[PDB]
């Protein structure tokens, strides 16, 4: 029953069998994979069925939220209040290491839009407002032709999949930012506003956009919904461990021989990921000094921690990090860890929206003191201060970017403390 | 028809014009339901 | 009736549902430190100084936009609440320019006063401060934008209270420049009141600039005569003459704003 | 924004003639009672002071804050104009 | 360029003659149609891109002309333009280079690609060629970090880029020929350099795992 020797995803187990664009990525190959089939029947079965199936599915927050999507998609499932309900696909993908949504938009967006309509049955929405990243210009047009064939065929729009459903799907290309990645700042970008996180409550669920309720979901979570309700959520629940239910499009990157976004069997030791599917990393296991586990926000872990940990939400949490978007970036002895997170935290300073004081001021302050840390211009107690202000901005921000900035530096402090001391110590004698 | 392993079938992303996104957006209007009315046509109004 | 019951740091107090954490605090006499919220000017929630930890909470709640429900003890003087206050206040003060002896807000500055009560007593900064280029939106109000803390209280005032959309916060990140981007001119009949709402010396009255200080100026209560509205105002007198005119609190007549001519 | 001044009562007087000193421009004043303000918890103790000293009398009631029903969802409305134009 | 205050220049002035072509009003009316009536400020974001796709940049006239055609105050138009990255308010030189520099990119030596662009093209970061060809600006992740170092030419983005690989990309782009966007190595979109791992057996047929009526 419990497949503890856990790994080796199958092509049928791969929700999207066209992630590389290998076969026909367009609508002509969509129905070949199994897409746009039996959607007429389920849409008639009522929202509770998909809610029931997703309960068995175990879909959790794949956009870094780490929350059961079944609860969230049913969170706002209330009778009509007159204000139309809406859907949003968080296709921002601004994290340095997030690529799977870029692949799914470019190659299999028919699963995405169908997931919107089969999802839109659950929240009882009248239209979707997917937020394609502006940098994904040709991927935006890629889903437009998916939009084109799906609309006139009756699959989406009026009589959604011929089920008496007026659910639609709109497209909004961005103009460049990470802060639009978070839903509470995404909606302002949708709502003709500069991307600034919105304070909750009010939640997006009861009121998302233009004073109207709107459900926000990660790109894969909505895109995997049609398959998990077609073949069966329990089969998809057979993947992942407890509260890790399912499989994840891992994003292999860094100093790895063959960097990849494979939809690969989930809750798996990173050793199996890097060697079996990524063709090893450069120099081998001994070469890699540390690994960014699942995203830039997620604190990186060294070989001393990642020697046995499986890439699952529960094990990642107790590993003082998170799986997030499975953005696994492997990093070796040759490169300096301080320089590695230097560019990350510099990027974070280049993406704070400045709305709340802790993120606007703290991240910039972090950038300056850390830039000294690259050379080593500090004293022993500055790491403790860098510890201190990290906790100060951890959770005190309006949005989760501030503590999203706390975690990477926090993990760097706790793990390679002697490295900071010696590099800082080297700073002193060379500049004596 | 046979399953491939070294063929990319997304050549359209190279051959997208400068207005291609807008060139598909313009005629998307025919599949449009009556948009919801907020009781007015702007909050300042 | 429907007034929901809730505790504040102990003692329980009933309150109308939908009331935020602040609005329940002053019912017992608690004025939680705030920078971006004005009782008659929208709700911003960006200053994060109102952050007070609540009982059982794993995260400090933003008291401005948090509706309270049954039995939520407001841990006002709790350690982590004061810890959140200490961190957020030094963050606001980080890039602030050392202008107190030359800033007219000296002696009546909210950033100055709260740092005495809810603030540290030494600095941990070891870097260079941010410098924002000044603007010019009138000969009636000065603009020293480096002193700004981006509480956005000015832009909201223009949007609703003044009814004119000419103010905003251009930029990204630490480059949160609040102003008009293009060269513009903040002529509204209620323009002079953005001086009072600003908690810092970011905007100050040019006519009053460098003429007096808050401690020396004696205050007297009188009325406005420049208009038939007859606004209640307080007159500043020092050394035997008048320097600056401030609106008074009168919800029926003037609320707390006065016309530019009166100011 | 702090309000730890609108909680007490005072004993202010009426300002009298203030003429500049001929030499160096002072505020030479012959009002001995000008620079005295007292503090009273309530006003009935404050009025009692007026009776015992028999001074001329007028009062002003506290300007209590009318309770402003604030909200954050109103800044993002669907029909009401309370939607904010900037955040 | 790092100037969030607008200086009234003779070239970029409110009197600059900006407008739209017959097709563009059809484009913007499609943008405003996509959103419910009553709240049409959402159309501000795409209409700015329309000016991006016509003028190649945003003059102050373009933002001001957007204001009344969207029934929105001009300052809100400025706020949308100033925040977002490629809503460039200053004129750019046609080929608009975004070398990707964030931590995943620099870990696999994006500096060599940056250096190759630095020396061969001859201009520094954020600058432009003497006669309006290229503009190299360091950019963060655009959302494809799986591949090798990256550079976004206009709307055509490129990956699997070695320091040499961008050198013939910039060679042929100098002559005016646009290289094929996408990964340049044997990687097509996201499969291993050493032979693909997944996508081996044919995909399942239309409809699987029927739950009775379903
Ligand atoms: C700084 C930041 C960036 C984010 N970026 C993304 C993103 O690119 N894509 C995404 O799906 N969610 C992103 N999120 C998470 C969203 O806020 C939101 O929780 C998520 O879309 C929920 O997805 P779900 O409903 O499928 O769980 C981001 C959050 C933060 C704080
Ligand atoms: S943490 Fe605060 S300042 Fe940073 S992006 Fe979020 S809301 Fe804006
Ligand atoms: S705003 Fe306040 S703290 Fe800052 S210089 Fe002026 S008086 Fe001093
Ligand atoms: S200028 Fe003054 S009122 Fe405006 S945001 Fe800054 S501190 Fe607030
Ligand atoms: S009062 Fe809550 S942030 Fe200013
Ligand atoms: S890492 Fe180069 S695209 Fe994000
Ligand atoms: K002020």
């Amino acid at each position: 029953p419990k497949k503890t020797s856990f790994g080796s995803l199958k092509d049928e187990d791969r929700i999207f069998t066209n992630l590389y664009g290998r076969h026909d990525w367009r609508l002509k190959g969509a129905q070949s994979r199994g897409d746009w089939y039996k959607t007429k029947e389920i849409l008639l079965k009522g929202p509770d069925w998909i809610l029931g199936e997703v309960k068995t599915s175990g879909l959790r927050g794949r956009g870094g939220a780490g929350f059961p999507t079944g609860l969230k998609w049913s969170f706002m499932n209330k009778p009509s209040d007159g204000r139309p309900k809406y859907l949003v696909v968080n296709a921002d993908e601004g994290e340095p290491g997030t690529c799977k949504d870029r692949e799914i938009i470019r190659h299999d967006p028919h699963k995405l839009v169908e997931g919107c309509l089969v999802g839109g049955r659950a929240m009882g929405a009248r239209a979707a407002y997917i937020y394609i990243r502006g940098e994904f210009y040709n991927e935006a047009s890629n889903l437009q032709v998916a939009i084109r064939e799906a609309y006139e065929a009756g699959l989406i729009g009026k009589n959604a999949c011929g089920s008496g459903y007026d659910f639609d799907v709109f497209v909004v290309r961005g103009a460049g930012a990470y802060i639009c990645g978070e839903e509470t700042a995404l909606i302002e970008s949708i709502e003709g506003k500069q991307g600034k996180p919105r304070l909750k409550p009010p939640f997006p669920a009861d009121v998302g956009v233009f004073g109207c309720p709107t459900t926000v979901a990660n790109v894969e979570t909505v895109a995997v919904s049609p398959t998990i309700c077609r073949r069966g959520g329990a089969w998809f629940a057979s993947f992942g461990r407890e509260r890790n239910s399912g499989t994840k499009l891992f994003n292999i990157s860094g100093h790895v021989n063959h960097p990849c976004t494979v939809e690969e069997e989930m809750s798996v030791p990173l050793k199996e990921l890097i060697e079996k599917h990524a063709g090893g990393v450069i120099g081998g296991w001994d070469n890699l000094l540390a690994v960014i586990p699942g995203g830039s926000s997620t604190p990186l872990i060294p070989k001393s921690v990642c020697e046995t940990v499986l890439m699952d939400f529960d094990a990642l949490v107790q590993a003082q990090t998170g799986l997030g978007t499975a953005a696994v970036i492997v990093m070796d002895r040759s490169t300096d860890i301080v320089k590695a997170i230097a560019r990350l935290i510099e990027f974070y300073k280049h993406e704070s929206c400045g709305q709340c004081t802790p993120c606007r001021e703290g991240v910039d302050w972090m950038n300056k003191v850390m830039a000294r840390f690259v050379k080593g211009d500090a004293r022993p107690a500055e790491i403790d201060s860098l510890w201190e202000i990290s906790k100060q901005i951890e959770g005190h921000t309006i949005c989760a970017l501030g503590d999203g900035a706390a975690w990477p530096v926090q993990g760097l402090i706790r793990h390679f403390r002697p490295e900071l001391e010696e590099r800082m110590q080297q700073f002193a004698l060379q500049h004596q | 028809e046979p399953f491939d392993n070294s063929t990319y079938r997304n050549l359209q992303h190279h051959e997208y014009s400068t207005y291609t996104f807008l060139d598909l957006n313009v005629e998307l209007s025919k599949f449009r339901m009556p948009q919801p009315s907020s009781g007015r046509q702007s909050p300042r109004h | 009736s429907n007034l929901i019951e809730v505790f504040v740091d102990g003692q329980s107090v009933m309150v109308e549902p939908g009331t935020t954490v602040l609005q329940a605090c002053e019912k017992v006499g608690m004025q939680i430190p705030r920078f971006c919220y004005h009782e008659r000017l929208s709700v911003a929630g960006n200053c994060r100084m109102c952050l007070v930890e609540i009982e059982k909470a794993p995260k400090v709640v933003a008291a401005c936009a948090m509706p309270v429900m049954k039995g939520w003890n407001i841990l006002t003087n709790s350690e982590k609440s004061k810890k959140a206050r200490e961190g957020v206040m030094e963050f606001l003060l980080a890039n602030h320019p050392l202008d107190c002896p030359i800033c007219d807000q000296g002696g009546e500055c909210d950033l100055q006063d709260q740092s005495m009560m809810f603030g540290s007593d030494r600095s941990r900064f070891l870097e260079g401060k941010r410098a924002v280029e000044d603007k010019n939106i009138g000969p009636l109000v000065k603009t020293i934008m480096t002193r700004c803390i981006q509480c956005t209280r000015c832009i909201r005032f223009a949007s609703e209270i003044a009814g004119v959309d000419d103010l905003g916060t251009t930029g990204r990140g630490n480059d949160m420049q609040v102003g008009t981007y293009i060269e513009k001119m903040f002529m509204s009949e209620l323009s002079g009141n953005i001086i009072d709402i600003c908690p810092v010396g970011a905007l100050t009255s040019k006519p009053y600039a460098f003429t007096a200080r808050p401690w020396e100026t004696r205050k007297t209560e009188s009325i406005d005569v420049m208009d038939a509205v007859g606004s209640n105002i307080v007159v500043s007198t020092r050394t035997g003459e008048v320097m600056r005119i401030l609106p008074r609190m009168h919800e029926d007549i003037n609320e707390e704003w006065i016309s530019d001519k009166t100011r | 924004s702090g309000v730890n001044n609108t909680k007490k009562w005072k004993m202010e007087f009426d300002t009298r003639e203030r003429w500049e000193n001929p030499l160096m421009g002072w505020s030479s004043t012959a009002d001995p009672l000008s620079n005295l303000v007292l503090t009273f918890s309530t006003k009935e103790d404050a009025v009692a002071f007026a009776e015992k000293n028999g001074w001329s009398f007028d009062v002003e009631e506290r300007k209590v804050p009318k309770p402003k029903s604030k909200s954050y969802g109103a800044n993002f409305s669907w029909n009401k104009r309370t939607r904010v134009s900037t955040k | 360029g790092a100037l969030f205050v607008h200086r009234d220049t003779p070239e970029n002035n409110p009197d600059t003659p900006f407008d739209f072509t017959p097709e563009n009003y059809k484009r913007i009316e499609a943008i405003v149609k996509n959103y419910p009536e009553g709240h049409k400020a959402a159309a501000v974001l795409p209409v700015l891109d329309l000016a991006q796709r016509q003028n190649g940049w945003l003059p102050i006239s373009a933002m001001n002309k957007v204001a009344e055609i969207l029934q929105v105050p001009p300052m809100r138009v400025y706020e949308v333009a100033t925040f977002y990255t490629m809503y460039n308010r200053k004129p750019v030189g046609k080929y608009h280079i975004q070398v990707c520099t964030t931590t995943p990119c620099m870990l696999r030596n994006s500096d060599s690609i940056l250096e190759a662009i630095q020396k061969k093209l001859g201009i520094k970061v954020g600058e432009t060629t003497p006669d309006k060809l290229f503009t190299l600006i360091e950019v963060e992740c655009l959302g494809a970090c799986v591949n090798a170092p990256m550079v976004q030419i206009n709307d055509n983005y490129y990956e699997d880029l070695t320091p040499k690989d961008i050198e013939e990309i910039i060679d042929e782009l100098k002559a005016g020929k646009i290289p094929k966007p996408g990964p340049r190595s044997g990687r097509f979109s996201c499969e291993p350099a050493g032979g693909l791992t997944s996508l081996t057996e044919p995909p399942k047929g239309p409809g699987f795992g029927v739950q009775a009526g379903l």
